[PDB]
RNA sequence: GGCCUCCGAACG
RNA sequence: ACUCUGGUUUCUCUUCAGAUCGCAUAAAUCUUUCGCCUUUUACUAAAGAUUUCCGUGGAGAGGAACAACUCUGAGUCUUAACCCAAUUUUUUGAGCCUUGCCUUGGCAAGGCUA
């Protein structure tokens, strides 16, 4: 046996109903999806480990091992990234009080793996970036910013390991606000420096960036800090608070008097005092001040722990303290829905720049497909291996229609066209699969507007192939494939040692090429099989 | 319940009448045949009794046979903490200071046998007077004083707030200054820096990868041909796979094929490899105990704003009227800079496994209180040939024990050595390494 | 600081809901926004008067104190708010 | 608390204001307070007989408003 | 025509000079070198030929003693030193040119 | 003091009486200080109609009584 | 640019 | 702010631990490959499956030692200075008339108010 990884066969989560969450994501428009990458190997999975850790009741303790589910890719993910990106979805509440359905797919940091991460990013209508506070923006952030700018997809700046980079380097608050302000100046400078409109408006007050730390797993933002500080005292200030939260201002003795210009002797900036002051002091309350100041700061912050829990160790008490203070997810969903567009509003330009034929009967078929239902048109994403290596499930985007179990669908190929489709063939959907953390939910019929996995399409599915209704629906089926934004360089020709292994090498090359659409398997004129990758 | 008998009565009486033989031990003959018939009692007892040079003390309770045949000493290793590892390593630092001094060395050696007639009863004089030797560590700037009181002990903390609070060993606990002075005295001995990629691509999964691919490294252990027998090749297969005229750039770097299992296609069977890069983090080194909390590393911010951009809504009315500070605007009043060794604790945030563990649980001081192997991993050229190959031999034993793994299967029961006291067998008592060890020597004779 | 039914009212934002004021007019449609005082801003409303006549109105916003009750979809009855 | 209702989407928009007792007025919203008092420009009262009269800019108390309705797309 | 792989590298000054010596050993003509701020972390992007870029990361991290974390990608193209079809080009199979 | 008076009646079937004479019956899952009623599978009496999940405001409520055990 | 298998005791 | 609930270390016995590593973890047996070899024990160094030592972990039960130290979930957990309510409840405005239905009682609808 010894299957590589188990993506299914897990228990349910806490405060999550399959009825309410499934029909809620497949019914209203509050559902959305995105993928957060940014810099390569900047602790992207750690975010999904924090969200899934706050969702499911059983989560791996950070002290024992990584919070991610065990037996995932084995040394592939254990060494770094590995998975060319896998989809996941969960229901995350928001700071406004209303929950939401968010599908987040972690992305690898490797070059070609980032190209496949963009190929998978062509499905969702939005993307977030993971930028470590230490290294700032990496090459994967620049290339991902160029590919995301060319894709016209909304991106959300997300800072990772903020308290880890500032705590390990012992950065002062002035160099923390100035350094982070320089990183945001480079993010907005590259976004506005890319092309088209400057309306992105990347900034902490605009809610485009979220300051988080993977060491203590503390996710915060402007509205999150204003909601926590206002929740403690002065809850009447919410919008006017976060708007005046940082900016350039000082806190003047008049009670609140915020100085826009001049030092006014108060502080170098308002975000340093009112933001970095309770932040860095919370991290400083541990370590040397951990045992000493625990009753004073813990009693002042209202947090409490058991005698054995508080005496556990430095880092477990730090992640547990951040869980007892900033552990509530606020800026992620609040800053998400405020950034990520709705399904229709983000779908219309996406369907305009995605499918070939637009306008009537095609974009109109997709426009009418958005809210109520589609006329059975499935524009996928990709296909990954199942729990067994025999078959492979197709994890893809559904543009229109409610996929029914066993219902036929017309799936075209790459070179196939709407006028004449040679590769178009009907197929039945065995079972629907929704990927949530380490498990998956099988459904018979999944309505339109959700990216899910299905079975029954293996051989006719090659790379990215959209499915259409068996009725012969016209007007631009088989949506255009995603561009990897890279050129094939490395060519590795593999030949079987035994001559009888030729069919195993051909079939293994077909299934391997379908498992990694980024690579290109081309048979040489001399008869050898050569591979091409970035 | 088993109670401790008088040591001089059972010890002196048993061992006194035991070796006399004649008609007193005539019935004890077979009992002595059982004593000599049991090897592991004296081996595990003597090896289990290790007062160590780091302290000066006596040994522990032991069960001496009611017939005077032999005894056994059951003592758990009871490894204390990295402060204890810093007590042994501190004895190594002070031992190095004594090595630099004393221009005229000592003799030592001298196995005082001279054939054999030391049937020494002088243990009574060992009870009379005491050497009061070893120890000799006075170093502390009013810091390690609690660890100085815990420097030499069989049970470092008898009873306290943070402690094991057991008979011998239990879950460890300590305070912040114990970690401070622990990293101080431990920092005086051999200490490891941050891991990052320096600790990788060398041993553990890397060594298992080198042994799997059966290829040498820039120095290190060596294993075997493994699955490969002698030679397997073909004239048509070599001409198809390779080429007489091909591209030549680099001379096939072995390190490139090591970390890349796709680069070397020869015998990719049962290989644990492909650990990609590292986190590539940066740990700020310590400095003199001065202020401020920021070490002022090179930064040079890009001219701060320099006419870049600003926020929105710069209206003073909505600003001063946007908040009502009815409570304290900051979290709490404090000085989170130098307060309570915030620099020493901040440096303690990144610490090795023994130091970063804070309060410990248990460890074996008779098995692995040695960090020297990892310190010897990837040794520079500062050592001679024989020392380099010897380091490759130490890494060869560590790589053998590492690659051996373990089948942690089930076991029957423990305590069976101590469970032999259920019926009448022996009687324990508090004894010393000279008294109990000398009794084991008489049990050998 | 916010009641559980009010939090459910926040969770129900974005679904087709039915509202009846203190004067008896029935308003059914999607709920755009909901406040702590039960101010409801809605879209695509089909009005039912006390006489039975109906009409179509694009945008309405109702005072919180003037609402007799609200009708929410059954999708919210399972969780998160179920507690013993 | 003291959260003012958000009319910022209805600002400078023609409104249809239903009042208790069969009273109906229409006009443009010039602002609001936390007490739901409305400043309505060009307010026209709808009589029960169907006749219209322009009463000008007026203040409308939030107590008596059953529902406020917008006649434009916001 | 072949692409030119650019590799951004993170390392101290000594490992940056050693990285320049490695690129010189591979005859790579780099991109730029800068003392990356926010922490004294030297970051140097490198323009390099794709043919000589094999094993650049392995030998880079190996020569840096567990440092100099870098990443490469295809950038632009190289026009090659000269035109093919030369009668005197053939010298020896093992000897590089 | 105990405050369980409203906490006892959770999940029970409750017959509600309004100020205008209407009668609401539904599974009572929640309340608040404002007397906001949460009625699952609620019905209206005056004539019976199917309501479903209904959130009733506390200003129009008069009295309540236990209809029966939870379904 | 480095890699250093070695390693004996009885009986007979 | 009242009351019922009522705790810590050590020593044994019985189960479970193909475990996220029982952190720096030893030895033996057999099927073979190999090393040198004049036969054996020992022995050179790799694979596999069969195991033991030093340990060690979880649960339950039985003991002593300061135990009278304190925790515990809940139980109706009965308080006066001063200024205030125009969207949720103790400073907040309802009634009358007429018609139809119901055995009446009563219910539904419309109108009237100032």
């Amino acid at each position: 046996t010894k299957k590589f990884t188990l993506m299914e066969q897990t228990l349910p989560v806490t405060v999550y109903e399959m009825d309410f969450l499934a029909d809620l994501m497949d019914n209203s428009e509050l559902i959305r999806n995105v993928t957060l990458c940014g810099h390569l190997h900047h602790g992207k999975t750690c975010f999904v480990d924090c969200l899934i850790e706050q969702t499911h009741p059983e989560i791996r303790k950070r002290y024992d091992q990584d919070l991610c589910y065990t037996d995932i890719l084995f040394t592939e993910q254990e060494r770094g990234v590995g998975i060319k990106s896998t989809p996941v979805t969960v229901v995350l509440p928001d700071t406004k009080g209303k929950s939401y359905l968010f599908n987040i797919m972690d992305t690898p940091g490797h070059v070609n793996f980032s190209d496949e991460v963009t190929a998978g990013l062509r499905i969702s209508d939005g993307v977030v970036l993971f930028i470590d506070a230490a290294e700032g923006v990496m090459l994967n952030t620049e290339r991902l910013i160029k590919h995301a700018v060319q894709e016209r997809l909304a991106v959300t700046v997300c800072i990772n390991k903020i308290d880890r980079l500032i705590l390990e380097l012992k950065l002062p608050p002035t160099d923390a606000y100035y350094k982070l302000r320089h990183i945001v100046d480079e993010v907005n400078g590259l976004i506005s420096m890319y092309s088209t409109d400057e309306n992105l408006i990347l900034s902490p007050l605009l809610g485009n960036v979220c300051f988080s730390s993977s060491q203590y797993s503390i996710c915060f933002t402007l509205g999150s800090f204003a909601k926590i500080y206002a929740d403690t005292f002065g809850d009447i200030n919410y919008q006017e608070f976060a708007k005046r939260l940082w900016g350039d201002i000082y806190f003047n003795p008049k009670t609140r008097k915020f100085t826009k210009k001049a030092p006014t002797s108060s502080s170098q900036r308002s975000f340093v005092e009112f933001i970095l002051e309770p932040l860095y002091k919370i991290l400083a309350q541990v370590v040397g001040d951990v045992d000493t100041s625990l009753p004073r700061t813990l009693d002042e912050l209202g947090i409490h722990l058991t005698k054995e829990e508080l005496k556990l160790n430095i880092r477990p008490l730090l992640r547990l303290v951040c869980k007892k203070f900033f552990g509530e997810f606020t800026g992620f969903v609040d800053m998400c829905v405020q950034h990520i567009p709705s399904p229709k509003v983000g779908a219309k330009p996406k369907i305009e720049h995605t499918y070939t034929g637009g306008v009537d009967s095609d974009l109109g078929e997709a426009m009418s497909d958005c809210d109520p239902d589609g006329p059975l048109m499935c524009h996928t994403t990709k296909m990954y291996s199942t729990d067994d290596g025999v078959q492979f499930h197709a994890f893809g985007r559904v543009l229109s229609g409610t996929i029914h179990a066993g219902q036929p669908v017309k799936v075209l190929g790459e070179n196939y066209t709407l006028e004449d489709e040679e590769d178009s063939q009907i197929c039945t959907v065995g079972r629907l699969w929704i990927s949530v953390a380490r498990y998956h939910i099988e459904v018979n019929r999944v309505p339109a507007g959700n990216w899910v996995l299905i079975e029954g399409v293996d051989q006719p599915i090659v790379k990215t192939a959209t499915i259409t209704e068996p009725r012969g629906n016209e007007e631009a089926q088989i949506f255009r494939p995603l561009k990897f934004n890279t050129t094939s360089v490395i060519k590795i020709a593999v030949e079987p040692v035994n001559p009888s292994e030729l069919p195993k090498m051909l079939d293994g090359l077909r299934k391997v090429n379908k498992s990694y659409p980024s690579l290109t398997t081309k048979v040489e004129e001399s008869g050898e099989h050569v591979i091409l990758g970035t | 319940q088993k109670e401790d008998m008088p040591p001089e009565h059972v010890r002196k009486i048993i061992r006194d009448h035991g070796d006399m033989t004649n008609r007193k031990f005539r019935h004890d003959k077979r009992v002595y045949l059982g004593a000599l018939k049991y090897m592991p009692h004296a081996v595990l007892k003597l090896l289990e009794n290790m007062p160590m040079p780091w302290e000066q003390i006596r040994d522990v309770p032991v069960l001496y046979h009611i017939t005077g045949a032999i005894s056994f000493v059951n003592e758990i290793p009871w490894v204390i903490e990295p402060v204890y590892i810093s007590q042994w390593g501190s004895m190594w630092i002070m031992m190095r200071r004594e090595k630099r001094d004393r221009r005229h060395f000592k003799r030592m050696r001298f196995p005082p046998f001279d054939d054999e007639e030391p049937p020494l009863d002088y243990a009574d004089n060992i009870l009379d007077v005491e050497p009061l030797e070893a120890i000799q560590l006075e170093l502390d700037p009013e810091e390690d004083a609690p660890v100085l009181d815990w420097f030499y002990d069989h049970q470092p903390l008898r009873d306290s707030r943070k402690y094991v609070n057991g008979s011998t060993y239990q879950r460890w606990q300590f305070t912040l200054p114990m970690m401070s002075t622990l990293y101080r005295l431990a920092n005086q001995l051999l200490t490891d820096l941050v891991d990052d990629n320096y600790f990788y691509l060398f041993d553990l999964k890397a060594f298992f990868t080198s042994k799997a691919l059966n290829m040498a490294i820039p120095g290190g252990p060596k294993f075997e041909p493994l699955v490969r027998d002698i030679n397997l090749q073909d004239e048509d297969w070599n001409e198809f796979n390779d080429i007489n005229k091909i591209i030549i750039r680099q001379p096939i770097r072995t390190e490139y094929k090591i970390a890349f299992p796709y680069l070397y296609n020869n015998l990719p069977h049962h290989v644990h490899l492909t650990w990609y890069h590292t986190p590539n983090v940066v740990f700020i080194k310590t400095e003199d105990p001065d202020l401020p909390a920021f070490y002022f590393d090179p930064l040079i911010n890009p001219i701060s704003h320099r006419h870049s951009v600003k926020s929105q809504e710069p209206l003073p009315d909505d600003d001063e009227e946007f908040e009502l500070p009815e409570f304290v605007e900051p979290f709490l009043k404090d000085t989170p800079l130098y307060t309570d060794n915030t620099a020493n604790g901040i440096a303690l945030l990144w610490a090795p496994r023994p130091f970063n563990l804070r309060s410990g649980r248990t460890r074996r001081a008779l098995d692995i209180p040695l960090v020297k192997n990892w310190y010897r991993e990837h040794c520079p050229a500062g050592q001679p040939v024989k020392v380099r190959v010897s380091y490759q031999k130490l890494l060869k034993y560590y790589v053998l024990n590492a690659l051996k793994h373990r089948p942690p299967k089930a076991q029957k029961k423990r305590y069976l050595f101590r469970s032999f006291k259920a019926t009448k067998f022996f009687q324990s008592t508090k004894l010393d390494w000279v008294e109990v060890g000398l009794q084991v020597c008489r049990q050998g004779y | 600081s916010i009641g559980v039914p009010i939090k459910v009212l926040h969770e129900a934002e974005g679904h087709i809901v039915t509202c009846e004021t203190n004067t008896g007019e029935v308003y059914r449609g999607k709920l755009i926004e909901a406040e702590d005082n039960m101010n409801c801003q809605m879209s695509n409303i089909t009005v039912t008067y006390r006489d039975g006549r109906v009409a179509q109105l694009e945008q309405v916003y109702i005072r919180g104190s003037k609402i007799r009750f609200l009708i929410l979809p059954d999708m919210l009855k399972n969780a998160p708010m179920l507690k013993s | 608390k003291a959260h003012p209702p958000e009319l910022k989407k209805f600002m400078d928009k023609k409104l249809s204001l239903k009042l208790n007792g069969g009273r109906h007025v229409q006009g443009i919203l010039r602002g609001f307070d936390p007490f739901m008092n409305l400043v309505i420009d060009e307010c026209v009262e709808m009589a029960t007989s169907g006749q219209q009269n322009n009463i000008g800019m007026v203040v409308i108390r939030g107590n008596s408003i059953i529902m406020l309705e917008a006649l434009e797309r916001v | 025509m072949e692409p030119y792989y650019f590799v951004e590298v993170q390392a101290p000054a000594d490992c940056v000079s050693a990285v320049y010596t490695v690129l010189a050993r591979r005859r790579g003509h780099v991109t730029q070198d800068a003392p990356i701020p926010g922490s004294p972390l030297y970051t140097i992007k490198a323009f390099i030929p794709a043919i000589d870029s094999f094993g650049f990361e392995t030998d880079l991290r190996t020569h840096t003693q567990g440092q100099a974390f870098s990443l490469s990608v295809f950038h632009h193209w190289q026009i090659v030193p000269g035109d093919p079809l030369d009668k005197s080009i053939v010298i020896r199979p093992l000897e590089p040119q | 003091g105990k405050s369980s008076k409203m906490l006892q009646h959770i999940d029970y079937r409750m017959r509600c009486i309004l100020q205008d004479g209407r009668i609401f019956i539904g599974t009572f899952k929640a309340f608040d200080k404002h007397m906001n009623l949460i009625l699952c599978d609620c019905d209206e009496f005056r004539e019976k109609r199917v309501l479903g999940l209904v959130l009733l405001r506390g200003e129009n409520l008069v009295s309540m009584t236990v209809e029966g055990p939870p379904p």
